[PDB]
C-alpha cells in the first residue's frame, strides 16, 4: 500500500485502491511530483523523449523484419496488382481447421498488410527480403543509439541545465536547418541514387553505390550550372516500373500528375520535391543568432510587432517568456501542427497517391485515411487540452500585462464572451440548417416525390476546382483555360501532366463532387465547430467563470465543485476535454463515413449510388452501412467462416466495448461505492474466504476515473468497430 | 440543383427567399427584444414573461415590420448595445 | 535595445544595425528601383515570355527575389523617415 | 590570441593550462558546452590510440600476412569482408570486454582516459614534465595517425590503391 | 553555446573511490547490487547462488544431452510428426502444398520429459521450507561469497568441487553453441566429432 | 485529507457549522463581522468532501472553501 | 527467405537493445 506512487506520497498514503489507479495515470505527469524542480523536469522529459524515439524505431524495424521473415514481399515485387501483400504469420492455439484453412496464405496462416508498407518501401528502392532484414538491423541499431543516449543525459555531467533547454533560437536554426533541410537532402540523395536506378532496373546497393553513377553526366552539370541535365530524358509513358524497359536518365523533372503504369507520382518529382524543401529549409535555419552576431533574438521581434493604430493591445511584448517557461504551451502548438499536418497527409495521401500501385489497394487506402484522420482528431484535442492545462496552470497574467494593457494573448480572456457567443451561434447555425436540409431530403424522398429534395450545387468548390485545371463543370477559368496567364505559364513545366491527372475519371484527384458533398462537408463545418466550441470554452473558461471565479485554484482536472449553486457537474476544463472526445470522434466518423462512401462508390463504378442517396439520411443509413455490412457479418455463421471472420469479431467487440463505455459515463459513482460497500460485507462475513483479506480497501472509481474509463471504452470501440467495418467492407465488397 | 453562388438569375432558388426569411426573423427578434426591454422597466418583470402582457405583445408585435428602421434607427443612438454594465467572469 | 513601441514609428534599432544607419533617402529609392527590377525579372521568366527547362535564368530569378525584399526596403525606408533619419 | 594554432583567435575559456596537447584549438567553442574536458579527452585519445592501431594494421597487412589463405588479402577494405565473420566477432567480443568495464569507468572518473595500462612501466619513475611530453608525443602521433587512418581509407574508397 | 553553460556546476560527476583496486569482477557486482536492489537481494543475476544453481543445471543438461544423442543413435526417439487432428492447429508447422507439416513427435516428447525436470524445479521452488539448498536468497541471507578466478582445490562432494564442476559445464555449453553457429553443424554432430564417435554410433 | 479555508468574507452566520455532517468546522470569536464569530476549521482530518458546508454559505462567492486533496479511510467515508 | 543466422543474430542483438531499454528505464527510476 506503499511505495508504488514514489512520484507522490499523497497518493502513496491512500488506503484504498485509488492509490494504484490514480498511480498509473498521473505517472507521465512530471510537474506534479513530488520533490520536483524545473532542471529535473526538462531532463525527464528528454530521457523519455529518446527512449520514445527507440519505441518508434523498434516498431519500424519489427515491422520490417516480420515482412521480410513471414510476408510475401518478393513475390508481390513480381505481380503487386494480383498478389495480397502479407503482415506476419498467426499462431493462434484457439483456431480450428476451418480457420487455419481460411487463414492460410502460402506456407502459414498470415494476416494481410493494410499499412502499405509493401507499396511504400517498393517505392524507395527495395526488391529483397534481404534489404528489409538490413532496414531492420540497422533500425535496432539506431534504437540502441537512442536508448544508450537517453541513458547518458541522465548522468551527473552529462544532464543538460535549463538554459540550454530554453535555447530557442539554436533549437530552430538546428531543428530547421539541419532536421528539415538535411535530412530532405539526405532523402534526396537516396532517393536518387537508389529509388531512381531501381525504379529502372538498375540495382543500387551497399556495395556498388560509390561506382554507380546516378545521372551519367555525374555531378558535372551541378558544379558547371548546366542544371538543366539533370531533366533531360525523363521516364517515358511506357515505363514499367522496376524494369529498364522505356525508362529515362533523368533524376530531377517536372513532370506534375502520376507515373502512366503505377498510377503515383514520378520518383523524379520527388527527388526535386524534396530537393527543394531541402535548399529551402536550410535557408531558412540561419535566421535566428547564435553566437556569431548575426540572425534574430525573437524577444526583439516579438516585442516589435504591435499595431501602430492599436488594435491587438500591447501587441506580442509577453509571448517569449511566456512560451518560452511553459511546457504545455509549446506542447500545445506542436500538437496542433502535427495535427494539421497528418490531416494535410490524409487529404493528399488518396488525392495525389505517392507509392507504387498503392492506388489499386482499395483497402489499404482506406485503412490508411481513416487511421491519419484519426490521428489528427485525437491531435486536434491533445493542442486543445494542452492549451486549457497552459492556461490553469502555466499562464501569468503580469508577464502578458503592462501598465494596465493586455497583450495579445491576455486580451483573448477580455472578448472569450465574444468568442465563445459567435462560434455557439455558428455550430447552432450550422447544425440546425444541416439538419433541417437533410431531414427535409429524408420526408420527400420518403414520401416518393424525390424531386423536391433541396439540392444545392457545391458552385465554390467547383469554382476551384476548376481553377486547378478540371474541365468538368464548364467554368473555363484559370486552368480549365488554355489562354489564361495561368496557363501559358506553366504549359511546358507541369501543366500536361496535371491536366492529364485531374482530368482522368479514374483517379481520385479532384473528385467530382455535387449536392451530397456539398451536404456532408457542411456537415464537417458544424463538427469542427462545435469541436472548437467546446475546447475553446473549455480553455477560456479554465481559469474561472461565473458560477466558479476561482477554478484555476482547483486545477485542470477535478471532478467538480459540489451541488450547491445549482449542480456544478462537468465545471473543470478537463471535463471540456472529455465531452468534446465524443464530438471529434463524432466529427472524424462524419469525415470518414463520407470519404469511405465516395470511393467504395467510384471503385465499385456506382457513383450515381452516392450522389443520389447521399442527400438523406437513410440514404447513408442504407446504401453505406446496412449495404456494406453484409460481407462484413458473414464473416463467420452458422455454415462456415471466411477470412474477414476476425473483422466480424472485432465488430462486436467494439460495439460491446462501446456500451461498456456507455456503462461508465451513464452511471455515476456513489451507486457504485454502496454495491462495494455490500460486497466488501459480503467477503467479511463468510468463511473459508475470511482467510484472505485485502491489502487496499476496494473502492469505486472516482469521478474524474470514471469519466476516463468511459470515454477510454467509447473510443477504443468506436476506432475498432469502424475499422473493422471499413476494412471487411472493402475486402467484400471489391474482391 | 439550386444554384445558391449569389448570381441574380437564379435568384428565386436563395436569394429571394434569403431576404424573406431575413425580414421575417428580423421581425421575431426585433419584437422579443422590445417586448424584453418594455417589461424589463415594470415592477415585477419576471411575472410578465410567463403571463404575457398581450395587449402590450399585440402593440409591439405589429410594429416589427419597420425592424430594418427601427435597427438603423437605435444603433444609431446607441440605444441597441450595452458598453460596460455587461458582467464578466473572473479573468 | 526595447524594440517595444507606442508611437508613430518603431525606433530604428528593429531594422538592425545595418538599416538603422542608412538615410531614408537611400533607402526610399533604392526601395522602389528594387521593386520596379524584380517586377520586370518577373515579368521577363513568366508572364511574357512562358517559362521553360531551358531558359530559367538566375539573373530574372535572383532578381524576382528583390520583389520580396523592395517590401522590406520600403518598410525600413518608411521607419528611418519617420525616425528622422 | 591565445590560441597557438590559430595565433589570431582566442581560445576559449575551458582551453587553458593543463590537460596537455591544449593548443586552443577549438575555433567552433565546441569546449563551451562540455561540463568539462574529461569525456571529450577521453574520447580523443581513444580515437588517437585506435587510429595508431588502424594505421599500424594498415601498413602491415599491406607487406606481412598470417600463415592462413584467409589471411591472404592486402586490401584491408577488401580483407573486411574476405576474413571470415568468427576473427572479426572475436575481435569485436573482446573490444566490447574491454569496454564495458571502461564503461563504467569513463563517465565519472576524473581521468577517463588512464586505464592503467602500462605494462612495461614507461611511466614508474618519469617526472611531470616527462609525463606532460609523453602525454604531448601520444596526442600528437594520434592526430596525425586519425588523419592519415582517414585519408587510407578515402584513397582506398576512391581508388582502389591501398598504400600509396 | 557561448552565453550560458549547458551543464549546470551544481550537475557533475564525482568519482567513485569507493570502488578502489576491486577488480572487475568486485566492481561489476558491486554495480549491480547497488544499481538493482530487491533482485540482488534475492541472489538473481551475477551472484554466487545464481552461479551454483546454473552450473548444477549445466550438468545435468550435459547428461541430459548425452542421453538425447544416445535416444537419436538407438532406435529410440519416436518417429513422424504429431497427429494436427488429435492435439489441434497448434502442432501444425506449416503446410507447403496440400500437406500440414506438424511439430515432430520425438521433439514434442522430448519436450514432455524437458516438461517434468522444470516442474520438478518448480515444485523445488516452491517447497523452500523442505528442501536443503533453496533457490533464491532469504532476506538477510548474504550471498555465499564468489570463489574467485581459481575455487579451492578441494576433492570430492565439496562445494569448492560442485562449483568448479558447474563452472566446467556451463563453459563447455558456451564452446559447444560457439563451435555449432561458427562451423555450422547440429548441436549432436558437434557432441558426436567431441566424442570420436562413441556417441552417434 | 482535504484542505478547508475560511475568508473574512464571513458573516457569522453559522450555517456552514451546523451543516458540516463530521464536525469539522466551528465557531470562533472575531471582530470583523456584526455577529463577531468566524467560522474555523480546527478538525480538517474528519473533513469527508461532501461540500455540504459551502452549499449553506450566503456570502457571495462563498467564505468557506473546500479543497480536495490526499484521500484517507475517514475523507473516503470508508466503515470497512 | 532469410536464414538462421541472420534471425539469431537479430534476436541477439534485439536482446543488446533490451538490456540498453532497462537502464534506462532504471536510471528513469523506480
Ligand atoms: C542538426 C542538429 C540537430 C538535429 C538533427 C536534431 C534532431 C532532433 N532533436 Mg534536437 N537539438 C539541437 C540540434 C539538433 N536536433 C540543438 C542544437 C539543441 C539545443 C538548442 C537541441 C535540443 C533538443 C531538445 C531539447 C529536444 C530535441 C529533440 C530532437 C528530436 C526530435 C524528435 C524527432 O525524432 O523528430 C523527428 C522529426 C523529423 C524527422 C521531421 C518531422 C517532419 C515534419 C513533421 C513535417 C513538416 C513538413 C511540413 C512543414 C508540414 C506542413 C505543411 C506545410 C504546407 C505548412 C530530433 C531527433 C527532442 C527529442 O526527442 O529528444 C530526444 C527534444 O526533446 N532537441
Ligand atoms: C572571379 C572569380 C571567379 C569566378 C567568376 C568563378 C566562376 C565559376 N566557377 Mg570558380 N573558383 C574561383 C573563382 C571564380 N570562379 C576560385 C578563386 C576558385 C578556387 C581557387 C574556384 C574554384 C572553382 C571550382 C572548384 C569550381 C568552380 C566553378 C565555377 C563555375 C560554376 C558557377 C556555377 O554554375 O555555380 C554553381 C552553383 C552552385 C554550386 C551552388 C549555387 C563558374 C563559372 C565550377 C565549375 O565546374 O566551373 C565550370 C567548379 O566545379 N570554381
Ligand atoms: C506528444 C503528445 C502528448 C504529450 C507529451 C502529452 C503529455 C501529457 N499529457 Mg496529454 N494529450 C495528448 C497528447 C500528449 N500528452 C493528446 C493527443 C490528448 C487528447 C486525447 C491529450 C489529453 C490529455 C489530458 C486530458 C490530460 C493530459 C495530461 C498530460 C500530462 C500527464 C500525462 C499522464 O498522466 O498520462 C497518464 C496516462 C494514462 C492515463 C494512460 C492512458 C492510456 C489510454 C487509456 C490508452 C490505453 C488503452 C489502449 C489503447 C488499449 C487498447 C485496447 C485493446 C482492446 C485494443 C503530460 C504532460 C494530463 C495532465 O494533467 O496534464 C497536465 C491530463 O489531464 N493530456
Ligand atoms: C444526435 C445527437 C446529438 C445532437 C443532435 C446534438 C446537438 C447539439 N449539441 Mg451535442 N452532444 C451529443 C449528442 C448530440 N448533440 C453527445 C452524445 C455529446 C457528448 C456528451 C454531446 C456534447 C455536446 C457539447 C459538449 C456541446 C454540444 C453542442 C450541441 C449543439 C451544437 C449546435 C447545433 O448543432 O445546433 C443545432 C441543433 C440541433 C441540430 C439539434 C436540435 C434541433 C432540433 C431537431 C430542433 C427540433 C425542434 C422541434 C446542438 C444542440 C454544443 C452547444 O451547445 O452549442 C451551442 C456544445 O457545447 N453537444
Ligand atoms: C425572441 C427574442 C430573442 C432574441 C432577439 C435573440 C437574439 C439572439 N440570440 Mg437567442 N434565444 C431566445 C430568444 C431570443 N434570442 C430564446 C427564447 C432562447 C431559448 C431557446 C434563445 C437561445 C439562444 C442560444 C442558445 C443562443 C442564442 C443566440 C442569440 C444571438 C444570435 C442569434 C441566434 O443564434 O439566434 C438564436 C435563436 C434561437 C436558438 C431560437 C430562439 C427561439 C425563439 C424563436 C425565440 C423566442 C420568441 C419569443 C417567444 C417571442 C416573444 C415576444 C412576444 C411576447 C412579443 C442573438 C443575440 C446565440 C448567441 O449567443 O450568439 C451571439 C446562441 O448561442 N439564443
Ligand atoms: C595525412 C596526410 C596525407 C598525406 C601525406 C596524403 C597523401 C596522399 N593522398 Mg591523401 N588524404 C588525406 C591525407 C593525406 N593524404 C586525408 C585526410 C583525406 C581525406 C579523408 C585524403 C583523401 C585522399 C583521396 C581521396 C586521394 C588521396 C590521394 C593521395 C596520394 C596522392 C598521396 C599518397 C589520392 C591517391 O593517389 O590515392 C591513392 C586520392 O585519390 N588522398
Ligand atoms: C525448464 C527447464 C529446466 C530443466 C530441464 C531443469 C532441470 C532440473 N532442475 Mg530446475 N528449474 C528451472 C528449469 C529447469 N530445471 C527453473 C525455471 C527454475 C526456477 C523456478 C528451476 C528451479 C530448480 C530448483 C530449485 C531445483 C531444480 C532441480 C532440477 C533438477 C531435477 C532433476 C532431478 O531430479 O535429477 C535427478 C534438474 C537439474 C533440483 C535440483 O537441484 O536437482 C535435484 C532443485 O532443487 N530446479
Ligand atoms: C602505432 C603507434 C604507437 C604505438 C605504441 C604502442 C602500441 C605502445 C604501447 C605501450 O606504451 C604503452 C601504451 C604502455 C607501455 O607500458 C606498454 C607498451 C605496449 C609499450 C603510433 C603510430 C603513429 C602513426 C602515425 C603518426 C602515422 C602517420 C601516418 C602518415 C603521416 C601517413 C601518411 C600516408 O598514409 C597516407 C595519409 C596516404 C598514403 O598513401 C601515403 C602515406 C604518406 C603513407
Ligand atoms: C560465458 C558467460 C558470461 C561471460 C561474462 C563475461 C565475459 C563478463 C564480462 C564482464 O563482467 C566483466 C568481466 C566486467 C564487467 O564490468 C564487464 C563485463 C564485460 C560485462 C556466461 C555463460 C553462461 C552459460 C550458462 C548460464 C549455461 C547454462 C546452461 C544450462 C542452465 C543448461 C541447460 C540444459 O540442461 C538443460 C536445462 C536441458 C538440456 O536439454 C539442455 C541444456 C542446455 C544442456
Ligand atoms: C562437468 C560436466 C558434467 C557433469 C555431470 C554431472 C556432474 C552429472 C551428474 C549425475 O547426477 C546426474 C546429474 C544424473 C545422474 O543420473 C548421472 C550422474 C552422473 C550421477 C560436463 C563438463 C563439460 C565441459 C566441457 C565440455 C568443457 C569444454 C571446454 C573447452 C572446449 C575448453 C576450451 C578451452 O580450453 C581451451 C581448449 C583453450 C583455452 O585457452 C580456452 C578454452 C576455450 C577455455
Ligand atoms: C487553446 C490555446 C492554444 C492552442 C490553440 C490551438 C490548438 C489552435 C489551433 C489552431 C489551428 C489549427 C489553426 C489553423 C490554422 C490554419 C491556417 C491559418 C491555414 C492557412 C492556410 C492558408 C493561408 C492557405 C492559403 C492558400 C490557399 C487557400 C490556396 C492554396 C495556396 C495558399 C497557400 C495561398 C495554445 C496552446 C496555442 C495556447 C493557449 C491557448
Ligand atoms: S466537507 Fe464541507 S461539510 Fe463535509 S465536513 Fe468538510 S467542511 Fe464540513
Amino acid at each position: 500500500v506503499y511505495k508504488f506512487p514514489k512520484f507522490s506520497k499523497a497518493l502513496a498514503e491512500d488506503p484504498s485502491t485509488r492509490r494504484i489507479w490514480y498511480g498509473i495515470a498521473t505517472a507521465h505527469d512530471f510537474e506534479s511530483h513530488d520533490a520536483m524542480t524545473e532542471s529535473k523536469l526538462y531532463q525527464k522529459i528528454f530521457a523519455s523523449h529518446f527512449g520514445h524515439i527507440a519505441i518508434i524505431f523498434l516498431w519500424t524495424a519489427g515491422n520490417l523484419f516480420h515482412v521480410a521473415w513471414q510476408g510475401n514481399f518478393e513475390a508481390w515485387i513480381l505481380n503487386p496488382l494480383k498478389v495480397r501483400p502479407i503482415a506476419h504469420a498467426i499462431w493462434d492455439p484457439h483456431f480450428g481447421q476451418a480457420a487455419y484453412k481460411a487463414f492460410l496464405k502460402t506456407s502459414s496462416p498470415a494476416n494481410l498488410a493494410l499499412s502499405g508498407v509493401y507499396e511504400w518501401w517498393y517505392t524507395i528502392g527495395m526488391r529483397t527480403n534481404n534489404d528489409l532484414y538490413q532496414g531492420s538491423f540497422f533500425l535496432i541499431l539506431l534504437s540502441s543509439l537512442l536508448l544508450f543516449a537517453g541513458w547518458l543525459h541522465l548522468q551527473p555531467s552529462f544532464r543538460p541545465s535549463l538554459d540550454w533547454f530554453k535555447a530557442n533560437e539554436y533549437r530552430l536554426n538546428h531543428h530547421l536547418s539541419g532536421l528539415f533541410g538535411v535530412s530532405s537532402l539526405a532523402w534526396t540523395g537516396h532517393l536518387v541514387h537508389v529509388a531512381i536506378p531501381e525504379s529502372r532496373g538498375i540495382h543500387v546497393g551497399w556495395d556498388n553505390f560509390l561506382t554507380v553513377l546516378p545521372h551519367p553526366e555525374g555531378l558535372t552539370p551541378f558544379f558547371s550550372g548546366n542544371w538543366k541535365a539533370y531533366a533531360q530524358n525523363p521516364d517515358t509513358a511506357s515505363h514499367i516500373f522496376g524494369s529498364g524497359e522505356g525508362s529515362g536518365t533523368a533524376i530531377l523533372t517536372f513532370l506534375g500528375g502520376f507515373h502512366p503504369q503505377t498510377k503515383s507520382l514520378w520518383l523524379t518529382d520527388m527527388a526535386h520535391h524534396h530537393l527543394a524543401i531541402a535548399v529551402l529549409f536550410i535557408v531558412a535555419g540561419h535566421m535566428y543568432r547564435t553566437n556569431w552576431l548575426i540572425g534574430h533574438q525573437m524577444k526583439l521581434i516579438l516585442e516589435a510587432h504591435r499595431p501602430p493604430g492599436g488594435r491587438l493591445g500591447i501587441g506580442h511584448i509577453g509571448l517569449y517568456e511566456t512560451i518560452t517557461n511553459s511546457l504545455h504551451f509549446q506542447l500545445g502548438l506542436a500538437l496542433a501542427a502535427l495535427g494539421v499536418a497528418t490531416s494535410l497527409t490524409a487529404q493528399h495521401m488518396y488525392a495525389l497517391p505517392p507509392y507504387a500501385f498503392l492506388a489499386s489497394n482499395f483497402p489499404t487506402q482506406a485503412a490508411l485515411y481513416t487511421h491519419h484522420q484519426y490521428i489528427a482528431g485525437f491531435l486536434m484535442v491533445g493542442a486543445f487540452a494542452h492549451g486549457a492545462i497552459f492556461f490553469v496552470r502555466d499562464y501569468d497574467p503580469a508577464v502578458n500585462t503592462r501598465n494596465g494593457e493586455k497583450n495579445v494573448l491576455a486580451r483573448m480572456l477580455e472578448h472569450k464572451e465574444a468568442i465563445i457567443s459567435h462560434l455557439s451561434w455558428v455550430s447552432l447555425f450550422l447544425g440546425f440548417h444541416t439538419l433541417g436540409i437533410y431531414v427535409h431530403n429524408d420526408v420527400v424522398v420518403a414520401f416518393g416525390q424525390p424531386e423536391k429534395q433541396i439540392l444545392v450545387e457545391p458552385l465554390f468548390a467547383e469554382w476551384i476546382q476548376a481553377a486547378s485545371g478540371k474541365t468538368l463543370y464548364n467554368f473555363d477559368l484559370l486552368l480549365a483555360s488554355s489562354n489564361s496567364p495561368a496557363s501559358v505559364a506553366s504549359s511546358q513545366l507541369w501543366l500536361p501532366g496535371w491536366l492529364s491527372a485531374i482530368n482522368d475519371g479514374k483517379n481520385s484527384l479532384f473528385l467530382p463532387i455535387g449536392p451530397g458533398d456539398f451536404l456532408v462537408h457542411h456537415a464537417i463545418a458544424l463538427g469542427l465547430h462545435t469541436t472548437t466550441l467546446i475546447l475553446v470554452k473549455g480553455a477560456l473558461d479554465a481559469r474561472g467563470s461565473k458560477l466558479m471565479p476561482d477554478k484555476k485554484d482547483f486545477g485542470y482536472s477535478f471532478p467538480c465543485d459540489g451541488p450547491g449553486r445549482g449542480g456544478t457537474c462537468d465545471i473543470s476544463a478537463w471535463d471540456a476535454f472529455y465531452l468534446a472526445m465524443f464530438w471529434m470522434l463524432n466529427t472524424i466518423g462524419w469525415v470518414t463515413f463520407y470519404w469511405h462512401w465516395k470511393h467504395l462508390t467510384l471503385w465499385q463504378g456506382n457513383q450515381v449510388q452516392f450522389n443520389e442517396s447521399s442527400n438523406y439520411i437513410m440514404g447513408w443509413l442504407r446504401d453505406y452501412l446496412w449495404l456494406n455490412s453484409s460481407p462484413l457479418i458473414n464473416g463467420y455463421n452458422p455454415f462456415g467462416m471466411n477470412s474477414l471472420s476476425v473483422w466480424a469479431w472485432m465488430f462486436l467487440f467494439g460495439h460491446l466495448v462501446w456500451a461498456t463505455g456507455f456503462m461508465f459515463l451513464i452511471s455515476w459513482r456513489g451507486y457504485w461505492q454502496e454495491l462495494i460497500e455490500t460486497i466488501v460485507w459480503a467477503h467479511e462475513r463468510t468463511p473459508l474466504a475470511n482467510l484472505v483479506r485485502w491489502k487496499d480497501k476496494p473502492v469505486a472509481l472516482s469521478i474524474v476515473q470514471a469519466r476516463l474509463v468511459g470515454l477510454a471504452h467509447f473510443t477504443i470501440g468506436y476506432v475498432l468497430t469502424y475499422a473493422a467495418f471499413v476494412i471487411a467492407s472493402t475486402i467484400g465488397k471489391l474482391g | 440543383h439550386l444554384i445558391t453562388d449569389g448570381r441574380w438569375s437564379h435568384g428565386s432558388e436563395f436569394l429571394l427567399p434569403s431576404i424573406l426569411f431575413l425580414y421575417i426573423s428580423g421581425w421575431i427578434g426585433w419584437v422579443g427584444r422590445k417586448y424584453i426591454r418594455t417589461v424589463g422597466q415594470t415592477s415585477n418583470p419576471t411575472e410578465k414573461e410567463i403571463i404575457i402582457d398581450v395587449p402590450l405583445a399585440i402593440s409591439i408585435m405589429t410594429s416589427g415590420f419597420l425592424w430594418p428602421f427601427a435597427a438603423w434607427q437605435e444603433f444609431l443612438s446607441g440605444d441597441l448595445i450595452a458598453s460596460d454594465e455587461t458582467i464578466t467572469t473572473s479573468p | 535595445e526595447s524594440t517595444y513601441w507606442e508611437g508613430k514609428a518603431p525606433p530604428s534599432v528593429v531594422l538592425g544595425p545595418f538599416l538603422s544607419k542608412i538615410p531614408s533617402g537611400v533607402l526610399g529609392p533604392a526601395s522602389l528601383v528594387a521593386l520596379i527590377v524584380g517586377s520586370y525579372c518577373t515579368h521577363e521568366s513568366n508572364i511574357f515570355n512562358t517559362l521553360t527547362v531551358d531558359t530559367i535564368y538566375p539573373a530574372y530569378v535572383l532578381g524576382s527575389f528583390l520583389t520580396p525584399i523592395s517590401w522590406g526596403l520600403h518598410v525600413a525606408a518608411w521607419i528611418q523617415k519617420m525616425n528622422k533619419a | 590570441a591565445q590560441s597557438k594554432a590559430l595565433p589570431f583567435l582566442k581560445a576559449p575559456a575551458k582551453l587553458d593550462g593543463s590537460l596537455a596537447g591544449d593548443f586552443g584549438f577549438d575555433p567552433m567553442g565546441i569546449s563551451d558546452q562540455v561540463a568539462n574536458l574529461k569525456y571529450v579527452r577521453a574520447a580523443e585519445l581513444k580515437h588517437c590510440r585506435v587510429a595508431m592501431l588502424g594505421f599500424l594494421g594498415w601498413v602491415v597487412q599491406q607487406y606481412v600476412h598470417l600463415p592462413g589463405e584467409i589471411y591472404a588479402e592486402s586490401n584491408p577494405l577488401k580483407a573486411l569482408t574476405s576474413v571470415p565473420l568468427l576473427s572479426q566477432i572475436q575481435i569485436f567480443l573482446f573490444i566490447g570486454a574491454i569496454e564495458l568495464a571502461t564503461l563504467d569507468q569513463t563517465y565519472t572518473a576524473d581521468k577517463p582516459w588512464d586505464l592503467g595500462f602500462d605494462p612495461l612501466n614507461f611511466s614508474k619513475g618519469k617526472s611531470e614534465q616527462q609525463m606532460k611530453d609523453l602525454e604531448v608525443k601520444e596526442l600528437k602521433n594520434g592526430r596525425v595517425a586519425m588523419i592519415a587512418i582517414m585519408g587510407l581509407i578515402a584513397q582506398t574508397l576512391y581508388t582502389g590503391v591501398p598504400l600509396f | 553555446g557561448t552565453p550560458f553553460d549547458t551543464v549546470s556546476k551544481d550537475e557533475l560527476a564525482v568519482e567513485n573511490k569507493a570502488m578502489a583496486g576491486k577488480s572487475v569482477f568486485e566492481r561489476a557486482m558491486a554495480d549491480f547490487n547497488g544499481r538493482y536492489p530487491a533482485v540482488a537481494a534475492l541472489g538473481l543475476g551475477p551472484s554466487a547462488k545464481a552461479e551454483r544453481w546454473n552450473g548444477r543445471h549445466a550438468m545435468f543438461g550435459w547428461i541430459v544431452l548425452l542421453a538425447t544423442g544416445y535416444a537419436q543413435a538407438h532406435g529410440l526417439l519416436p518417429e513422424g510428426g504429431m497427429d494436427a487432428k488429435e492435439w489441434g492447429t497448434w502442432v501444425i508447422v506449416s503446410t507447403t502444398n496440400g500437406e500440414q507439416v506438424t511439430i515432430p513427435a520425438a521433439r514434442a516428447a522430448i519436450a514432455i520429459g524437458h516438461l517434468h525436470f522444470g516442474a520438478v524445479g518448480v515444485f523445488a521452488a516452491y517447497s523452500k521450507n523442505s528442501v536443503k539448498d533453496r533457490l533464491l536468497l532469504e532476506p538477510g541471507e548474504k550471498d555465499e561469497a564468489p570463489a574467485g578466478l581459481f575455487p579451492a582445490l578441494r576433492p570430492g562432494l565439496t562445494k569448492e568441487a560442485e562449483m568448479l564442476n558447474g563452472r566446467v559445464a556451463m563453459l563447455g555449453l558456451v564452446a559447444l553453441v560457439a563451435v555449432s553457429a561458427a562451423t555450422g553443424q547440429d548441436i549432436l554432430s558437434v557432441i558426436d566429432q567431441g566424442l570420436g564417435g562413441l556417441l552417434l554410433k | 485529507s482535504h484542505t478547508v479555508k475560511i475568508y473574512d468574507t464571513c458573516i457569522g452566520c453559522t450555517q456552514c457549522v451546523r451543516a458540516c455532517p463530521t464536525d469539522v468546522l466551528e465557531m470562533v470569536p472575531w471582530d470583523g463581522c456584526k455577529a463577531g464569530q468566524i467560522a474555523s476549521a480546527p478538525r480538517t482530518e474528519d473533513c469527508v468532501g461532501c461540500k455540504r458546508c459551502e452549499t449553506a454559505c450566503p456570502t457571495d462567492f462563498l467564505s468557506v472553501r473546500v479543497y480536495l486533496g490526499g484521500e484517507t479511510t475517514r475523507s473516503l467515508g470508508l466503515a470497512y | 527467405m532469410i536464414y538462421d543466422s541472420q534471425v539469431y543474430i537479430a534476436l541477439v542483438i534485439a536482446v543488446v537493445a533490451s538490456v540498453l531499454a532497462i537502464r534506462l528505464g532504471a536510471t528513469l527510476y523506480n
